[PDB]
């Protein structure tokens, strides 16, 4: 909870980054110029983070409140407070 | 980030198509510098400038500086519960009251 | 000797009269306008003053850019003659309808073709200009604007002299500072290098540039034989040549270049005779020519530097460094050698608004005028017409972007009319242009003997700019090139002169300047033999009565206009005057003001000047009056009409009003009030009330610069004042719709909206509570969208069925009061609108305060407090007769700041109060001689006026406190030396000694109590840091500086810390759970995590660092 | 204030009350210190009313 | 007296067309009014002057 | 002059210091005063090249008074200084150990302190000191790994020395030095209040 012994700071690796994050972006496009919602897989897509309302699929099919841990199928997101969208990363792939 | 994964998609585009040494090499260089840049900005070499040939705001500036993430929890908080206002003096008071 | 035709009489302390009325106080900054503008009467005053050659502003800028041409000389133009147009709409509706003042202006525009010779010659049209308003202010877009002066070094030549440490050799340095061109500094060192840094290049010695010229190494041997130093140099230089050294010259000013004659031969006209390139203000001209002698008997045409001026300047040098007192030059009368000050009034200029203005129109020609010229070279050159040619838009941009940003467009501060009539007559020296605090000398904000009579040195900002920010003297005027003048009248052979003449900073340490204090005969003999004088510069020495020349004016002609109208300013200290000064800018219009029993002569006067006060034209007849508006009739027959307006918000958010003090069926005359705006009482300056004080510390309720208060204060609304708060909210347009303002709002109740009218705005005269609603309105909900087909699809279908938010204005935190008025601007009524808005309306409140606990006062001697505690008025000491006090002072803090004024002050406005009646039947007493002869016999409530540094001596007071008109009950309160016998409220019984009491002027500063108080236990909370709001306004709470941290780790407090840091700051879940635990009877969990750490995380395993835990 | 917290309709202004009809009060002790026991003290008190 | 109702006025930041003073300060001369009240309930006065 | 004391830079008075005890043999020179003290039991003389525009201070002799001018030939206590103003704290560390640098900082931030009339604690003083001072130069690293010339603290310089002694290493030579606040307070232990 609070216990912290210690703090010791290490090197990463490929692997860890690629453990760390929930997705891989591809596209430089941020939120649309026109409808201000996130592209798909943008630098901003609700798949990658989290949804930008809380309790709040893509698609609107677990729109209920009564859903946590529920990934929805038809939009592939996953369902909990907008808070999680600070907490979550992203890596990149190079070549 | 846009320029970092605008220039390694130009490069996995790139390396698909098919073309000699020097452009792959060229490409690579490029992409290096970019990621050189956003990890940190002016490090070496001329600092890359968008506005009114401003220095951006490089990842490693949250953290040095004044505004660097590691001061700035030090210089304190706002808090709850507070309240402020003038001070009289007051000679009808036991010393431990207010 | 009352100028103004019905000011109330009050007879003053007067010894010694004044030859000439205090000059228009707002002369200085509308002259520099006028000059600008040019009109008749700026040319008149111009011709009387005696200069031949009457020229504009707008003229002489736009003349001496003109005849453009290009480079071919094929094709020029030329315009002048600018003229302006009437105005657009009075002042009133431009102030309320957010419009600006300002009035347009056309120049008659020459084209000439110079291949074909045809003339193309019409009016064009050139923007609008501000115009400025007969009270000296600029509105724009609604909002008072003032601008204020600023102190330059005059452009021209410095002499300095440093002095070796080691050497110990004196090293006679010469710099010249144009306008716009290189810098020649000619510095004598120990190794003899006579040189010169063009452009801050290496020290190249004189010799090589004056051959360079093809100056004769003749002339050089014979104009310099009587120099050793600079004949060694020159027997010392090797390159010799001219061409030899022009190249030379060019390769150190541009090496790397094909050095040719033609080359060298070019820069040198091109950098020091090209006017356009390089030029100087005729002031610097004129002030050089001065300086060396040289070129005076003409007027000065060109403003370039000349070859004579620089050969000049370095035998000028030479002869200094020789030792010589005084040098000449051929054609130049004998003058003085002496290195000059940098300090001086004869060197630093003032540049007043014009000037300003001048160099940005400038600016916006230079820049209209580039692309002018380009245009006509590359546009078709047959049918080509002036009117495509000219560009307005760089000109008005400028002036507006002037206007808007530039840091001399400050708001009018307008608490009172004379914090207005101070910032008018300001006199900065920072800000763009101008030093900065950091590299500015702290030498420069000290005082310098040159000062007495230009710029006061008391009044001064208490803050970090101090002596950077000061304030013109009373008889100070501007001369028309910049330098502030000093009346003076002439002393010819020992005989004062009643003529009087104006001298500069120069002329004036000439001369020698007399004493006005010092006596003299009424038929202008010196009685004394031996006068004191000041001298050069801090020297002050008896002198016969004969060779004196020049004597000053008035005793009060070194102060500022806020520190002319403190009463024995001649007692305090230089601190406490200051302070004072100070705080007299910051008083509060009261509800019911009353003029000083004690205040010097200079209070109506800077009323009348002021502006806030109506007056009449023409000598008329009133008609009728009415409190809104007054109509005189004109001996003439014309009739006029004047509108007073009426509780309208101040600039600063008081409140500003008009009550005509006169009587329907009067032959007023011109000149005489009308009306008396805020803080006024019958036409003259009344920043306070007077107040029964009383010196004793009393139970430790004023202890330490505390106050105490009687109630009869508060219940009789002596202190009451009235503070207007301004909201205002606008419904902008959106990619998503458009906000409209309605009654309805989504779900709320009946009851909120019970105030809002049928066009969703709160009715006018309701009262309004904090957490209030003040006017409704709907925000659009946000849905996908398409910009071609959606405008169509809602146009046919569709029409109103998409959710709406609540985003209406409500009343901040702390505030409350009447609704008096609510102004809406609507686009459909054909109403100027910021770009992308529809409809802007704005909500007035106004909130009576009554003076309460924790408010701020002080008299005019600098001597700030707050209210200690408001006793019942049951409980206050009241005097022998009943007459409880209103005040009571502290005493300890008297001796200590050294403010025995105010003691002086309190007696005389006792003494005043009282009424006295001083006895003449056996003959005037010896302490009476020199008393007025009509101040002698006195009436209850008198008025007396002390002008500074002339008013009634001890002996004075120590006399009329003995005669004292007795109460009507027959005996006599308070004893010669002015104390008197109380009796304590609460005991009830005398106290064993007697105390001092009267009547002082007593202030309300604007440092209320309602604006400080302020809580926040919960609340809304940012969303970008997750911590709160910031502010009263948006309730929020307070910072907790790191000092505060060490504090805490001192104590060793450990729990306590970590809830200030954690669990009441950052922790979203820890805010939750403490304040449901608060709710209930649980105990407050221990916090968590703070947001910031985990932050901090996430960021940090950003750069690729594995940031483990650990922890085990 | 009183008035405002009555929620009347818009015509109503408020007005501050001051009930005292008294207006200015004083006294003063006449003493008779003299050592015999007509030591007393005569007080003189006068008011003033509205 | 404690609050008064002027007809054709809805507060008191505000003045009457006729008069030659606004409405604060009818209110301080009023202020000096002086009565006296027989019964113990809000009783109304008129002031009607053209 | 409490900043320049604390952060121990080169002080501006910089005043002559008795590095030996012995003889004075001062010879006057009106611009550059030469000073020279021959030792008692023996040695060399160390000289001293100071500027002559000051007036030279008290003699050390049994009546210790400070009117007496600096007459050569008498006889200074080591360490002393000649002539008013300042001495280098690193010379005086040198030639004496901690204890005299240490007690003469606190009583000359004593006595500044008292100039102005305001009194305090000494153990406020020595609290500060104690760990100005806890720094341990090392010329040479020989069988330790650590960089010649790396400042380390005494505990540790210590446990190293007699850990690579006991086992047979050759010790490390190492002296005690002083450094400024600024100095003293960027070397630390914990990692996140230096990048602090
Ligand atoms: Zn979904």
């Amino acid at each position: 909870v609070n216990f912290f012994d210690e703090l010791r700071i290490g090197l990463a690796t490929a692997e860890d980054i690629r453990q760390w994050s929930y997705g891989e972006v591809k596209k430089p496009e941020t939120i649309n110029y026109r409808t201000l919602k996130p592209e798909k897989d943008g630098l901003f897509c609700e798949k990658i983070f989290g949804p930008t309302r809380d309790w709040e699929c893509y698609c609107g099919k677990y729109k209920r409140v009564r859903f946590k841990g529920i990934i929805c199928e038809r939009c592939g997101v996953e369902v909990t407070r907008a808070k999680v969208r600070r907490e979550r990363m992203g890596h990149i792939e190079l070549a | 980030y846009r320029r970092v994964i605008n220039r390694n998609n130009r490069l996995k585009r790139l390396i698909d198509l098919g073309a000699p040494e020097i452009i792959v090499n060229n490409e690579k260089r490029m992409l290096q510098e970019s990621v050189d840049a956003l990890f940190d900005n002016g490090r070496r070499g001329r600092p890359v400038t968008g506005p009114g040939n401003r220095p951006l705001k490089s990842l490693s500036d949250l953290l040095k500086g004044k505004q660097g993430r590691f001061r700035q929890n030090l210089l304190g908080k706002r808090v709850d519960y507070s309240g402020r206002s003038v001070i009289v003096v007051g000679p009808q008071l036991k010393l431990h009251q207010c | 000797n009352n100028s103004v035709p019905g000011a109330p009489n009050r007879v003053s302390f007067a010894k010694l009269r004044e030859p000439l009325e205090v000059p228009g106080l707002l002369d200085v900054q509308t002259d520099s306008f006028e000059w600008l503008i040019g009109s008749p009467r700026w040319r008149e005053s111009a011709a009387e003053r005696g200069d031949v050659n009457p020229v504009g502003g707008l003229e002489e800028v736009l003349y001496e850019l003109s005849p453009i041409e290009d480079f071919s000389g094929s094709m020029s133009l030329s315009f002048s003659d600018p003229r302006f147009d009437d105005v657009k709409a009075p002042v009133d509706e431009c102030k309320d309808k957010d419009m600006t003042y300002a009035a347009p202006l056309f120049v008659t525009a020459e084209f000439i073709n110079n291949n074909t010779g045809e003339i193309k010659s019409q009016t064009v049209f050139m923007g609008d200009f501000p115009m400025m308003t007969e009270k000296g202010t600029f509105i724009i877009n609604g909002t008072e604007r003032v601008v204020v002066s600023q102190l330059v070094r005059s452009p021209g030549v410095y002499f300095d002299e440093t002095i070796d440490k080691s050497t110990d050799k004196t090293l006679h340095s010469v710099k010249v500072i144009p306008s716009r061109g290189a810098w020649l500094e000619f510095d004598v060192d120990k190794r003899d290098t006579v040189g010169v840094r063009i452009d801050r290049k290496r020290r190249q010695p004189v010799t090589v540039l004056l051959k360079a010229l093809g100056w004769t190494s003749e002339q050089i041997v014979e104009r310099f034989g009587f120099s050793e130093i600079m004949r060694s140099t020159l027997e010392k230089d090797n390159t010799v040549g001219t061409d030899e050294a022009l190249l030379d010259i060019y390769r150190k000013l541009r090496p790397g270049e094909p050095p040719t004659k033609e080359s060298a031969q070019t820069l040198l006209e091109n950098l020091f005779f090209k006017e356009k390139r390089y030029d100087l203000a005729r002031v610097g001209r004129y002030k050089v020519n001065k300086k060396l002698g040289l070129h005076v008997g003409e007027p000065i045409t060109s403003s370039t530097l000349t070859e004579e001026d620089v050969v000049a300047t370095i035998e000028y040098l030479v002869r200094l460094h020789e030792g010589q007192t005084t040098m000449t030059v051929p054609g130049g009368v004998e003058v003085p050698v002496e290195t000059d000050d940098i300090d001086h009034f004869g060197n630093r200029r003032l540049r007043t608004v014009g000037e300003l203005i001048q160099n940005q129109i400038r600016v916006g020609m230079s820049r209209m005028e580039r692309v002018v010229r380009e245009r006509m070279t590359t546009q078709d050159v047959e049918a080509i017409t002036p009117q495509t040619l000219i560009n307005i838009r760089p000109v008005v941009a400028a002036i507006k972007e002037f206007f808007g940003t530039s840091q001399l467009s400050q708001f009018m501060d307008q608490n009172n009319p004379l914090s207005g009539l101070t910032h008018k007559r300001r006199l900065s020296a920072l800000g763009p242009g101008g030093l900065s605090r950091e590299r500015a000398g702290l030498e420069v904000r000290d005082v310098h003997p040159s000062h007495y009579g230009r710029m006061c040195p008391i009044e001064t900002p208490e803050g970090p700019n101090i002596g950077l920010i000061g304030s013109l003297s009373v008889y100070a005027r501007v001369n028309p090139f910049g330098f502030i003048e000093t009346p003076y009248r002439k002393v010819v052979d020992g005989v004062v002169s009643d003529e009087i003449v104006y001298l500069t900073a120069d002329e004036e340490d000439r001369h020698v300047v007399a004493q006005a204090n010092s006596p003299i005969d009424a038929d202008g003999r010196f009685v004394e033999p031996r006068v004191l004088v000041r001298r050069k510069a801090g020297e002050v020495e008896y002198v016969p009565s004969s060779e004196v020349d020049y004597m000053d004016v008035s005793p009060r002609q070194m102060v500022s206009v806020a520190t002319a109208m403190i009463p024995f300013l001649e007692h305090d200290d230089a601190n406490r005057a200051l302070m004072g000064a100070n705080m007299q800018r910051q008083a509060v219009p009261l509800v019911r003001s009353e003029a000083p029993l004690v205040g010097t002569g200079m209070e109506l006067r800077a009323a009348i000047d002021a502006g806030d006060v109506v007056v009449a034209e023409e000598s008329g007849v009133i008609e009728e009056v009415s409190a809104d508006y007054i109509t005189v009739m004109h001996d003439n027959g014309t009739r006029r009409t004047y509108r007073m307006r009426k509780f309208a918000r101040s600039n600063h958010g008081t409140c500003a009003n008009q009550c005509p003090i006169v009587d329907a069926g009067d032959r007023v005359e011109a000149g005489q009030v009308i009306a008396d705006g805020p803080c006024t009482d019958d036409g003259e300056m009344a920043l306070g009330k007077n107040l029964l004080v009383a010196i004793m510390p009393w139970e430790g309720h004023n202890y330490e610069d505390a106050i105490i208060l009687s109630n009869r204060l508060v219940e009789e609304d002596v202190l009451t004042s009235i503070h207007i708060e301004e909201h205002e909210i606008d419904a902008r347009d959106t990619k998503l719709g458009a906000e409209e303002i309605t009654r309805d709002i989504p779900n709320i109740s009946d009851e909120v909206l019970a105030d809002l009218d049928e066009r969703g705005i709160v009715r006018i005269g309701a009262e309004v509570r904090d957490g209030d609603i003040l006017v409704g309105k709907v925000t659009p909900k946000g849905e996908t969208e398409l910009t071609p087909e959606e405008r169509l699809l809602r146009a046919i279908f569709g029409e109103k069925a998409r959710e709406v938010r609540d985003t209406s204005l409500k009343v901040p935190h702390g505030e409350s009061g009447k609704v008096i008025g609510i102004r809406v601007f609507s686009r459909e009524d054909e109403d100027e609108l910021p770009a992308g808005v529809n409809e802007l309306v704005r909500v007035y409140v106004a909130q009576k305060r009554k003076i309460s606990d924790g408010d701020k006062l002080a008299g005019r001697h600098g001597n700030k407090g707050v209210i200690g505690k408001i006793l019942p008025v049951e409980d206050m000491p009241f005097l022998a007769d009943g007459t409880p006090v209103d005040i009571i002072l502290n005493t300890h803090g008297v001796p200590r700041r050294m403010n025995i004024g105010q003691i002086l002050e309190t007696h005389l406005g006792w003494c005043a109060h009282s009424g006295w009646k001083v006895d003449a039947a056996k003959g005037v007493p010896d302490w009476a001689a020199r008393l007025p002869d009509e101040l002698l016999e006195a009436q209850p409530n008198a008025i007396v006026s002390t002008p500074v540094f002339d008013g009634a001596q001890e002996a004075e007071l120590q006399g009329l406190l003995s005669c004292t008109l007795p109460n009507r009950d027959g005996d006599v309160l308070v004893d010669a030396d002015g104390k008197a016998m109380l009796f304590d409220g609460r005991s009830g019984e005398p106290f064993p000694y007697p105390v001092t009491v009267g009547y002082m002027y007593i202030m309300k500063l604007h440092h209320l109590v309602d604006d400080k108080i302020h809580a926040r236990s919960t609340g809304p909370y940012s969303m970008i840091t997750q911590q709160p709001l910031g502010g009263k306004a948006q309730f929020g709470g307070q910072r907790f500086g790191e000092m505060e941290c060490w504090a805490m780790q001192a104590y060793g407090a450990a729990y306590t810390l970590q809830e200030l840091l954690t669990i009441k700051s950052d922790d979203t879940v820890g805010r939750v759970k403490v304040y449901e635990a608060i709710v209930k009877g649980e105990n407050i969990p221990e916090p968590g995590i703070p947001e910031s750490f985990k932050v901090l995380l996430k960021e940090l395993q950003s750069l690729c660092l594995n940031v483990e835990v650990l922890s085990s | 204030v009183q008035n405002r917290a009555s929620g009347a309709e818009i015509g109503r202004i408020p007005v501050d009350s001051i009930y005292s009809p008294v207006l200015k009060v004083t006294y003063k002790v006449d003493a008779t210190r003299v050592e015999q026991r007509t030591d007393f003290d005569k007080l003189i008190l006068d008011v003033e009313t509205k | 007296v404690t609050s008064i109702r002027i007809d054709g006025v809805l507060h008191e930041f505000t003045t009457v067309p006729g008069v030659k003073e606004d409405v604060t300060e009818i209110i301080l001369n009023l202020k000096s009014l002086v009565v006296s009240s027989e019964e113990d309930e809000p009783v109304t006065m008129y002031l009607r002057k053209q | 002059r409490v900043q320049e004391l604390f952060e121990a830079r080169v002080p501006r008075g910089k005043a002559p210091i008795a590095d030996v005890t012995g003889r004075v043999r001062l010879e006057d020179g009106e611009r550059f005063y030469k000073i020279t003290i021959v030792p008692d039991d023996g040695g060399e003389e160390v000289v001293y090249d100071k500027i002559s525009k000051r007036q030279r201070l008290r003699v050390f002799k049994h009546e210790d008074g400070s009117e007496r001018v600096l007459s050569d030939g008498d006889h200074v206590e080591v360490g002393q200084q000649l002539m008013e103003g300042s001495a280098d704290p690193h010379e005086v560390l040198r030639v004496q150990g901690p204890r005299e640098v240490q007690i003469h900082l606190v009583r000359e931030v004593q006595e500044v302190y008292r100039a102005q009339g305001v009194s305090i604690h000494d153990k406020h003083i020595e609290v500060i000191v104690r760990q100005m001072l806890r720094r341990v130069t090392i010329i040479d690293s020989g069988s330790t790994e650590f960089l010649p010339g790396s400042l380390i603290d005494r505990a540790e310089f210590e446990a190293e020395n007699r850990r690579v002694v006991a086992e047979g290493g050759e010790p490390a030579a190492g002296r005690p030095v002083l450094m400024g606040i600024t100095k003293a307070s960027l070397a630390t232990d914990s990692w996140l209040s230096a990048a602090s």
